[PDB]
DNA sequence: CATCGGGCATCGCGTGACAAG
DNA sequence: GCTTGTCACGCGATGCCCGAT
C-alpha cells in the first residue's frame, strides 16, 4: 500500500521509540544517581560524576560470588587430582558444611567424605566436567553433597606462587575445581543372592519415592520392617533353592518419607542357559 | 556552527563519556552503540546500588599468599564450576545480570542481554512457565534460544529475593529471581558416534567374558581384566533384554550361531550402550569350546526402533532403569 | 515586587546517508 | 539487492535567563 510511505512511516516510528527509550534511560539515570528536576545533560554530567566516583568486568569477583551462592549456596574447594590434596577451600565451607576453613585445609579429600565413597572419589579424581553425588562430614556426622566441577591445568594463571610458599613444592599437574552444595504402582528390579539391589527399576520412584540411586548397592532387607527382615531374608534364602519357581513376600518398606508402606514381592531365580547357575533374583515389588 | 548541533555535539560527548567508564574492554566499547551505552550504564549503577546494601576473605589462621592470589579469584573459580552461567531477572522480567559464560552456553554477548527482555531469550511455548516462577527457592526448566546452533533445554536453579536498592517509585524493594543455569544432562546413555566401530569379545561357554579388543575397551570402559572378574555376560545385559539375550544363547548353544540380536550392555559409567551383536562357538576336537562375539554400536534412535520392532513379546520388555556391577 | 520581550539552549519530530547482515 | 538499525541533520515549539520595563 505504496511501499515507499510504509518503509518511511515505519523507519519514522522506529526511530521515535529510539528516542523514547533513550528518554527512559536518562530517567532511570536520574533516578539512581546521589544529589538528585534537572535536564538532560545536567543528569548526564552527573551519571559521569557517579561512574567516574564507583569505577575489566562488570562485576567484581566478590559480587559475582555473592550472586552466585545467593543463588544456589556452594561451597568452592580445589584438590589436587594426583593425591585429593586440598590446595584451597572457600569460607563458605562454613555455613555449608559446619567446619572452618581450617579442617580442609593441609588435609585431604578422602579424609572428608564417607570411607564407602573413597573409590569413587578416586573414579573422579583420575587422569573436562565432572559432576558427583558423596557424603562429607561435618560421633561423626555425614551429609549428602552435589559436587559440580572441572579439571585444571595447575598451577593457575594470574596468581604468583611465591618460593617459600607451601604450595611451592607439591607442583600437582592436574587440579579439580569444584563446588559442593547439600541437598498404587509397581516396579522390577534385580537383586544378588544376598539381597543387594544390583538393578532398579525407575518407576520405583512412584512407588516408594527413591530414585534408582538411593536403592543401588543397598540390601533391600534395609529398608525392610525390622519384624519383617527374617520373613524376607528367607524368602530370599528359599527363592535360590527352588530354580524358577516364584515366591510372594508381603512386608513394610519404609519409603523416604518414612512412611511404611505394604508391599508385596515376586521373586524367581534368572538361569544361565548354559551352565544352570543363577545370575541373579528377579523381584516385581508391588504396593498395597 | 547552530545551535541544534552544539547541543548535540555536547550531548554526544556525554555520551562519549559514559561510555569510557563503562566497566567492559574496549573492544566491547567501541562497538557499542549510544542507546546500549546508556543501557549499560543504568544497569551498573543498578547492579552497583544493589550490592552497595547486600554486599559486605581466607581464614588468617591458614592464610599463605598462594591462598590470598586463589581468594582473589573465588568468584571466577565459582563462575567456572558452575558449568552454566549466572542470571538475576527483575519482577519486569528484565534481566538484572547474566554470567560472561551465557555466551559460552548461547552465544548471546552479556552487555547485549543485560537490562533487556529475558523473554528474548527464552522459547515462546515456555515464556508463559517462567513467568510463573516468577512470583521462595526455585528448581525449573526452560528452553532458553542458543545462536550455536536453535534452542538449548536448562535446568534453572536459584531463588527469589529482594532486589534492593533499585529506587522505584518511593515503592519498596520487588523479589528477583537469582538462578543458575545449566545444560540439560542426556539420559544415562552412550552413544559412539565414531563411525565403523566393530568391536570382538570372547567369553566361556556361559559367557562369562575373558577377552576383548581395544574398540571394545574404548566403547565399554573396561580394562581386559575388568572385563572377567564381574562374573557373566548376564551380569551386564539390561533387564530389558536379558530374556532375548537367553533365548538367543540358546538358539546358538543348539545351532552354534545366535542371530543378529539387539540390546544393551553395561558400560563402567554405569550407562547404557545399544550393540548389535552376534555370538558364534568355536570348536575344540568337535566339541563347543569358548564364544566369538562381535559387535557393533547403536545410536539410541535406531535401539528403541528395534526394540519396537522386536519378533519376540517377553516380559519386562519395555521397561527402564539403572544398574550396577561388583567383582 | 512582579511582567515582558531577546537570544540562546532544550527538546521532540521526520527524513536522508550509510552500513552490517 | 533488500532489511533493520544507527547517526546526523534541519527545523521549529518551548525552556531558561535576564535586562528592561
Ligand atoms: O551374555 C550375553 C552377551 C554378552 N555379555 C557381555 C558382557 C561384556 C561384553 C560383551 C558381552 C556380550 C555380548 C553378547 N552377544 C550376544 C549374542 C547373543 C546372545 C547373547 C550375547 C551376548
Amino acid at each position: 500500500m505504496d511501499k515507499e510511505r510504509l518503509a518511511r512511516e515505519n523507519h519514522s516510528e522506529i526511530e521515535r521509540r529510539r528516542r523514547n527509550k533513550m528518554t527512559a534511560y536518562i530517567t532511570e539515570l536520574s533516578d539512581m544517581v546521589p544529589t538528585c528536576k534537572p535536564d538532560k545533560l545536567t543528569i548526564l554530567r552527573m551519571a559521569v560524576s557517579h561512574m567516574k566516583s564507583l569505577r575489566p568486568s562488570f562485576l567484581t569477583d566478590q559480587e559475582l560470588k555473592h550472586l552466585i551462592l545467593e543463588a544456589a549456596d556452594g561451597f568452592l574447594f580445589i584438590v589436587s587430582c594426583e593425591t585429593g590434596r586440598v590446595v584451597y577451600v572457600s569460607d563458605s565451607v562454613t555455613p555449608v558444611l559446619n567446619q572452618p576453613q581450617s579442617e580442609w585445609f593441609g588435609s585431604t579429600l578422602y579424609d572428608q567424605v564417607h570411607p564407602d565413597d573413597v573409590d569413587k572419589l578416586r573414579e573422579q579424581l583420575s587422569t573436562s566436567r565432572r559432576s558427583f553425588i558423596c557424603r562429607m562430614r561435618c560421633e561423626p556426622h555425614f551429609v549428602v553433597v552435589h559436587c559440580t566441577g572441572y579439571i585444571k591445568a595447575w598451577p593457575p594463571a594470574g596468581v604468583s606462587l611465591p618460593d617459600d610458599d607451601p604450595e611451592a613444592g607439591q607442583g600437582s599437574k592436574f587440579c579439580l575445581v569444584a563446588i559442593g552444595r547439600l541437598q498404587p504402582t509397581e516396579f522390577i528390579s534385580r537383586h544378588n543372592i544376598e539381597g543387594i539391589f544390583t538393578f532398579v527399576d525407575h518407576r520405583c520412584v512412584a512407588t516408594v519415592g527413591y530414585q534408582p540411586q538411593e536403592l543401588l548397592g543397598k540390601n533391600i532387607v534395609e529398608f525392610c520392617h525390622p519384624e519383617d527382615q527374617q520373613l524376607l531374608r528367607d524368602s530370599f534364602q528359599q527363592v535360590v533353592k527352588l530354580k524358577g519357581q516364584v515366591l510372594s513376600v508381603m512386608f513394610r518398606f519404609r519409603s523416604k518419607n518414612q512412611e511404611w508402606l505394604w508391599m508385596r514381592t515376586s521373586s524367581f531365580t534368572f538361569q544361565n542357559p548354559y551352565s544352570d547357575e543363577i545370575e541373579y533374583i528377579i523381584c516385581t515389588n508391588t504396593n498395597v | 556552527s547552530n545551535p541544534s548541533k552544539r547541543h548535540r555535539d555536547r550531548l554526544n560527548t556525554e555520551l562519549d563519556r559514559l561510555a569510557s567508564l563503562l566497566p567492559f574492554p574496549q573492544d566491547v566499547i567501541n562497538k557499542l552503540d549510544k542507546l546500549s551505552v546508556l543501557r549499560l550504564s543504568v544497569s551498573y549503577l543498578r547492579a552497583k546500588s544493589f550490592f552497595d546494601v547486600s554486599l559486605k576473605g581466607v581464614q588468617d589462621n591458614c592464610r599463605t599468599k598462594f591462598r590470598e592470589g586463589l581468594n582473589l579469584q573465588e568468584g571466577e573459580f565459582l563462575l567456572q564450576a558452575l558449568n552454566g552461567f549466572v542470571l538475576v531477572v527483575t519482577t519486569d522480567a528484565l534481566v538484572f545480570y547474566a554470567s560472561s559464560t551465557i555466551q559460552d552456553y548461547l552465544g548471546f554477548q552479556q552487555s547485549d542481554v543485560i537490562h533487556q527482555s529475558v523473554y528474548e531469550l527464552i522459547h515462546t511455548e515456555d515464556r508463559a512457565e517462567f513467568q510463573r516462577q516468577l512470583h521462595m527457592e526455585r528448581c525449573f526448566v526452560c528452553r532458553l534460544r542458543c545462536l550455536l546452533d536453535g534452542f538449548l533445554a536448562m535446568n534453572f536453579q536459584g531463588r527469589l529475593k529482594y532486589l534492593h536498592g533499585q529506587n522505584k517509585k518511593i515503592l519498596p524493594p520487588q523479589l528477583a529471581l537469582f538462578a543458575i543455569a545449566t545444560p540439560l544432562q542426556p539420559p544415562s546413555i552412550l552413544e559412539i558416534r565414531t563411525k565403523n566401530f566393530i568391536f570382538r569379545t570372547k567369553h566361556k561357554l556361559d559367557f562369562t567374558p575373558t577377552g576383548c579388543d581395544a574398540k571394545g575397551k574404548i566403547v565399554l570402559g573396561y580394562t581386559e581384566a575388568e572385563l572377567c572378574m564381574r562374573g557373566t555376560g548376564y551380569q551386564f545385559i539390561h533387564a530389558a533384554d536379558m530374556l532375548y539375550c537367553a533365548e538367543y544363547h540358546v538358539r546358538m548353544i543348539k545351532t552354534g550361531e545366535s542371530g543378529m540380536i539387539v540390546f544393551r550392555l553395561l558400560t563402567k559409567d554405569n550407562r547404557w550402550t545399544w550393540v548389535q551383536s552376534n555370538a558364534r562357538l568355536v570348536y575344540k576336537n568337535g566339541r563347543p569350546d569358548y564364544i566369538i562375539a562381535t559387535q557393533r554400536p547403536l545410536t539410541d534412535e535406531e535401539g528403541k526402533e528395534h526394540l519396537r520392532k522386536r519378533t519376540l513379546k517377553l516380559p519386562f520388555m519395555f521397561a527402564t532403569g539403572e544398574a550396577v556391577l561388583y567383582e
